[PDB]
């Protein structure tokens, strides 16, 4: 009777929604058909008998990517009229899916969204997947987060946002719809999680040892780590840990509650198995500044809360004898006004294995979300790569001409600022 | 006659009744499936304390189970004696309070109080003659926290006169799993003390220890946390269902044990307690459980009881033994620390024997000591709280729900000004 | 009543003890099992001095044992007889001390002892009427006469009037297996003199010599020294388990072979010893007893006992014989070597009957002779130490873990006062 | 739960960790494939179910020796990440593998290190193996000796290190490096073997009767030694010893460490088993100086201390009438401030055979470590071959243009007239 809901909108968020639902099929023992050959419900629903629906939606206004997922394997799983799809894309425009073309395909999301939500009695959320650096992804996903916080209200929403390396750039307008779309989530969802390509691309090298990935092997880590944040709702475990207890244990203030994860271990078959995976060592390499997820430096600011989930065979008074631990060392410091910043959950349930990939099998795993004072570097940097073309009005035209007005980059600077002003005000000392 | 009724809430609440049943159906020989299979005839005589009698001969407990989540009450019923519970005692809502203290205590807790408090009168009205109610919860979850503690002062107004019972799990700050334990631990503290008759403390940070020291079991578990605070449990109200040579019920105990209202707090412990490989070579003899009785790392709490003064102390031996040697070996505990023992109160030790000792054992005590060295987990969680509060930490979430800092306030003064009037009491002198 | 406990370290000091305990249980015909499945009422009457009674009826050793490694214990508990020490009486660390004095005194061996001393405190306090404790360890060593001898002023501290017991292996020159030898047998030389009420030395090259020339056997290990040692020892406490014509407890014996304080490092030796081709020859008579009791290659010690003049000598006879052929024959052995004999001190020789023998002799023997031929092993360790101790070889070692030159030479200065003082009574005359 | 880790870096370091590994599978019984088919604690650890990993890492710049170790019938066996491997060879320049690409390589060497320790309870100490010859295995030892030093400080290290025979020679160019590792470990590690090449080819060509020896005949003998000197951590005894017992025997002051080792009887199953093997000739083989394992002579100089390892039937007896022969006899004289210098131990386990070598299997054998005198003349002589080269500044263009300073050379000849002072000062008679 606990249910919650994803939302996978523009390319990187249907290439994400993708790789998670391998895994949870997969995890399920639900076969890509989706037939069999208690605990699916709450990404799934009965159909009476037989096979089962995801609870998803799939959305994008650029045809290529639904017309790849409706030919694929799982052609039979999804609903057929839940990928929602345009016909013409907003070419990494902000304004055209926030004005002009995400306005007339709003309507028929937000009508899904009701159809879903009649069927769940015990609704927890709703979670939401969209590459921040694109177009149709931020203006969208900015558009329906705007719409849900009204018909909804208090439901809680968690966002999985993509956003930029600090050097290594696809597009070239990016930083401008991405301050955009900052701007647009900052007062209206209730988590972000921070997800650049450039330190998971780091990890894979160093650790997977693979020095050509692509986006799929991207994709598999982060369909982990979701599977590891939602795996309490669906197994039994000796420290449960619901999605509604996290604003209570990781937003200190509303404004903030943009933080950054990681993993471990991660480790290939062919040199896992000649080390232990004591859970004081994989709980050592998940708190390394080289294994975050978001490519920022946890050494140059004060930690605020750390929650940080095991699963597997750990037993709490080995994970209590490593909280001690880093407590003790001098490189890790907390704010001053937080004695105790850790939140603890344990799952029985060991990570599941998808063939083929790249992580190997283990009996013990630890996720961690960790919310930390040094996330303003990547405002910092952002707002300054934003500085310098906002000064002679560059690709402003591009903007102006779809219906936005002048003046709206104004105030996402005016927030950005205030934001990284809150930030500093925050990390000082009583 | 003089029967009790167990109401637990929370899932720290429902993990331990989980063991505490089993343990009590252990003791009377009824098997998981209510039928009686025991080889004494005492077994059968006084089990109406805790068990009803229903159609076909079989044994029902009479526990009412509450939770503002479905999960743990699913899962405890498919555990070992799962099926004693009736299923009409299961309430539960649909939608959880996250640990936030105000979610369960003003907006959800306040709606569905009513129906657990219909079969709760249903259970006390019925019964023989009441004794009291026993209650264990968590004070570092909100839905426990707030839901328990408002039904307690519901039970107090309805029945100013029969006595109360709680167990009370305090968040240690070694071992800390939730970022929030500081704001309702205290705002839990604030309501006990103006309505339980009694409150045992319960830290898991002792009980880690204990196993890690003198069982010396390598790998310790929830379930091992929990059969010693069962084993604790059970033995307060052995002799009130057998025969013994001085008898002792609740009230007795209340009675010898609180000089004065407000200082109800006692911490606990049990003995012996030995190792598998050992076993063999202790022989249990009074001074041999009477030594470990008050050995400091016995104690169920990290308070150190040889930082203060006793004030009154208490032991329920288990087992047929002469008399003579208890009232020896307690005057000799007394006079050979008689720096630990306040001095205006001469003869503050109870004692009691009961003739049924545990099955298994030969031997077995429970010590109940009121002593002002309980003053510093007072301290050392407003100091947490005093040290997240002064920033106005997440007060937000609990803000949004009607709450105010006046509450807070209030609170704090109150936690204060008891902490002081406990140790006002160890330099009193005469 | 008047028992004893024993307390063993090091590995020479386990390996003794796992003879003796063999010898006993054989002696009181106790099962490996704990069972007792002896012939005669007399095997029981006096069991409580060795062994303790618990649940089952079967016995158990009151036995310490300590080492600062736990290969030793691992190993014991696999042998004969090995069962029947209790678990929990085993206490090891985890470093060792490396035959380095040092470190089994002063910085490993005294954060260590605390639990030892525990148990050591349970064992005496409880017991009926204590009488002393007996102690086995080897001087060649370093965590052996290091924690040892601590233990000994720990122990002499609490119990002033008791009577201490000490087996003490010296290292001798001619069988040398440790090169830093001298210098752990000079510093234990020093605090075993001030605090052991008696000393019993014991060297190997003597057991060696007696096992090649008097039982004449092909290959001597270890298993024939440990059950030489072991008769001796269980030789000297007979008659305090056994009736018999004259019973002597050990503080009688403390009390007629010790004239000063200073003055009780004893030597002894065991008769009768004779080959397996030869023990159908020999017919057992007091003559032939006495007669190898005073021969000096019986002599447990390489010391040769015609180099210097008796103090005062001991007799424990056993078996069932006239009293009269006893003293006549100890007469008669005083007589016709007067030359051996202090003049100032008359009738300098002690006797005692048990009726109770040896499982499997008629007759037996035990020896106790206070004599001053033992300056000359003082003296050769002395000499071997400031051979070494002038060039400060080794001195490293001890000297980075607190301990200074200063101890070594005070050490020396008290060793070599022992040795002339010890001889001033030699060239006394009246 | 007592451990110990070997390290294995440069070519000959592994191809002599090659050949103590086969030894060691095959003494313990574990299959090639890890499997098989409680001593294996000391150089193992169990990974739950089934197979063993070693508790050794390879270390190397040039990889094919890595590659060739991969691809043999052990690549199952070792972990496949702790087979650290580089790209760039040293090529002999020990600046290249102290300065340039050793430092980016020992960070992940001191990473695997840790996760090893952490897994370990009762650590022992390490073993380093290394050809002093060459680039990368003397500067990547002493950089890790260095790192390690600080690291963990008390640990103990012992160096099999390989010196340069007096006359046979495969480079022209290791009296540099082998001088300035020979100053790198001399204040850095605790004991320190030496192995030259061409004693143990004469020994080969005098006992094994082999003409045409290759290096793995000569790395089978240096595991024998290895296995012969850790037998007794892993196998009952009589006598035992352990690695932290050698600093307090075998070392008389801190700067003197280095010593010989040789080992008996080196046989062929053709004539072995025609003679007797007794002990005493054995224990006379051991101390003929044609059987050095080093080319010295020890009769040019004085004996400090023997610390001497026997294996199999041995009785302790039979020992002593041996070191009493040798003590006899009149070619062989120790150092004037030490009586007695001989460490004994004796195991149970005769060694092990390896099919299709070159040694017989026996009953009895003895590996003896000498610390003597006479082990001046290879310092002297590889002093006198650095001053030849070092007069005219040759070949040293390749070390200052790889970062070294140019007085680095001339402390290192300091440190060794330093050295060769020493010896000459211990050596006199007081
Ligand atoms: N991690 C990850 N990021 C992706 C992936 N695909 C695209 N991105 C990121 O998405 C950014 C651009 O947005 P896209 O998702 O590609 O396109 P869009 O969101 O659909 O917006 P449009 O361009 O209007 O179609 C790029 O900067 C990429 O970094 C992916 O598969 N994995
Ligand atoms: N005993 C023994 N010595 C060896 C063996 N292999 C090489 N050596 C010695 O090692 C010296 C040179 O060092 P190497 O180990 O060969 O090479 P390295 O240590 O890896 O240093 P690099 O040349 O930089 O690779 C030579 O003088 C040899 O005497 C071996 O298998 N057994
Ligand atoms: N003894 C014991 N304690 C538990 C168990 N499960 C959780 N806890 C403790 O309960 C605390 C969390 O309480 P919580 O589950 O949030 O209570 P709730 O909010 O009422 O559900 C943790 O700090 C744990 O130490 C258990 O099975 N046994
Ligand atoms: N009688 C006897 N003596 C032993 C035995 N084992 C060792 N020893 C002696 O003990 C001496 C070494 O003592 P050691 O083992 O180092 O003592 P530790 O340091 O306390 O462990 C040697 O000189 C041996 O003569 C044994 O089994 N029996
Ligand atoms: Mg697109
Ligand atoms: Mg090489």
């Amino acid at each position: 009777m606990r249910e919650v809901i994803s939302i996978h909108v523009g390319q990187g968020g249907i290439q994400v929604g993708n790789a998670c639902w391998e895994l949870f099929c997969l995890e399920h023992g639900i076969q890509p058909d989706g037939q069999m050959p208690d605990a699916f419900n709450t990404f799934f629903s009965e159909t009476g008998a037989g096979k089962h629906v995801p609870r998803a939606v799939f959305l994008d206004l650029e045809p290529t990517v639904i017309d790849e997922v409706r030919t694929g394997t799982y052609r039979q799983l999804f609903h057929p009229e839940q990928l929602i799809s345009g016909k013409e894309d907003a070419a990494n425009n902000f304004a055209r899916g926030h004005y002009t073309i995400g306005k007339e395909i709003v309507d028929l999301c937000l009508d899904r969204i009701r159809k879903l939500a009649d069927n769940c009695t015990g609704l927890q959320g709703f979670l939401v997947f969209n590459s921040v650096g694109g177009g149709t992804g931020s203006g969208l996903g900015s558009l329906l987060l705007e719409r849900l916080s009204v018909d909804y209200g208090k439901k809680s929403k968690l966002g999985f946002t993509i956003y930029p390396s600090p050097q290594v750039s696809t597009a070239v307008v990016e930083p401008y719809n991405s301050i955009l779309s900052t701007h647009s989530l900052l007062e209206h969802t209730d988590v972000a999680v921070m997800l650049d390509n450039e330190a998971i691309y780091d990890i894979c090298r160093r650790n997977l040892d693979i020095e050509r990935p692509t986006y799929t092997n991207l994709n598999r880590l982060i369909a982990q780590v979701i599977s590891s944040l939602t795996a309490s709702l669906r197994f039994d475990g000796a420290l449960n840990v619901d999605i509604t207890e996290f604003q209570t244990n990781l937003v200190p203030y509303p404004r903030i509650h943009f933080m950054l994860s990681s993993y471990a271990p991660i480790i290939s078959a062919e040199k896992a198995y000649h080390e232990q995976l004591s859970v004081a060592e994989i709980t050592n390499s998940a708190f390394e500044p080289a294994n975050m997820m978001a490519k920022c430096d946890p050494r140059h600011g004060k930690y605020m809360a750390c929650s940080m989930m095991y699963r597997g065979d750990v037993v709490p008074k080995d994970v209590n004898a490593s909280i001690a631990t880093i407590k003790t060392k001098r490189t890790i410091q907390f704010v001053d006004w937080c004695p105790t910043g850790f939140k603890v959950g344990i799952n029985y349930q060991p990570p599941t294995v998808v063939p083929g990939g790249d992580l190997a099998k283990v009996m013990r795993a630890v996720c961690m979300i960790s919310n930390s004072t040094a996330i303003a570097e990547v405002f910092s940097r952002l707002d300054h790569k934003f500085d310098l073309m906002y000064a002679k009005r560059a690709f402003v035209h591009w903007y102006v001409g779809e219906g936005m007005e002048e003046g709206e980059f104004s105030e996402a600077r005016e927030d950005l600022a205030a934001l990284e002003k809150d930030y500093e005000e925050v990390g000082i000392e009583t | 006659m003089r029967e009790i009724v167990h109401i637990q809430g929370g899932q720290c609440g429902n993990q331990i009744g989980a063991k505490f049943w089993e343990v009590i159906s252990d003791e009377h020989g009824i098997d998981p499936t209510g039928t009686y299979h025991g080889d004494s005839d005492l077994q059968l005589e006084r089990i109406n304390v805790y068990y009803n009698e229903a159609t076909g001969g079989r044994y029902v407990p009479r526990a009412i189970l509450m939770d503002l989540e479905p999960g743990t009450m699913d899962s405890v019923r498919a555990g070992p004696f799962g099926q004693l519970f009736r299923p009409d005692n299961f309430v539960f809502g649909q939608t959880g309070a996250g640990n936030n203290w105000a979610k369960g205590h003003y907006t959800e807790g306040a709606e569905l109080i009513d129906s657990v408090l219909d079969v709760v009168r249903k259970e006390a009205e019925g019964c023989d003659c009441l004794q009291g109610f026993q209650i264990t919860h968590s004070l570092g979850g909100g839905t426990g926290s707030g839901m328990g503690t408002l039904l307690i002062s519901k039970v107090r107004e309805e029945y100013p006169d029969r006595i109360m019972e709680t167990f009370s799990v305090v968040p240690s700050p070694k071992v800390s799993d939730t970022v929030v334990e500081p704001y309702n631990a205290t705002l839990s503290v604030h309501q006990l003390v103006e309505n339980a008759d009694e409150c045992m403390v319960i830290d898991n940070e002792a009980l880690y220890d204990i196993c890690f020291r003198t069982l010396k079991l390598t790998t310790p578990t929830y379930g091992d946390l929990n059969h010693l605070v069962s084993a604790a449990m059970s033995g307060v109200t052995c002799c009130l269902r057998f025969p013994g040579q001085l008898n002792s019920d609740l009230r007795k105990l209340a009675v010898n044990l609180i000089p004065f209202p407000r200082l109800h707090f006692f911490m606990i412990g049990f003995a012996p307690l030995t190792s598998r490989g050992s076993q063999q070579y202790r022989a249990l003899t009074v001074p041999e459980l009477t030594q470990q009785m008050f050995d400091a790392k016995n104690m169920m709490c990290a308070a150190d009881p040889r930082h203060g003064r006793y004030l009154t102390a208490s032991a329920l031996f288990r087992g047929r033994m002469s008399t003579k040697e208890v009232d020896e070996q307690m005057l000799n505990v007394q006079n050979k620390n008689s720096s630990y023992f306040v001095e205006w109160i001469p003869n503050n030790i109870k004692s009691s024997i009961c003739d049924i000792p545990p099955k298994g054992l030969k031997m077995a005590v429970t010590f109940v000591g009121n002593s002002t060295a309980i003053q510093e987990m007072f301290k050392r969680v407003a100091e947490q709280f005093t040290a997240m509060f002064r920033r106005k930490a997440f007060l937000h979430w609990y803000t949004g729900e009607g709450m105010d800092e006046m509450e807070f306030t209030e609170a704090e003064s109150n936690m204060n000004d008891l902490v002081s009037e406990y140790q006002q009491y160890q330099d009193a002198t005469a």
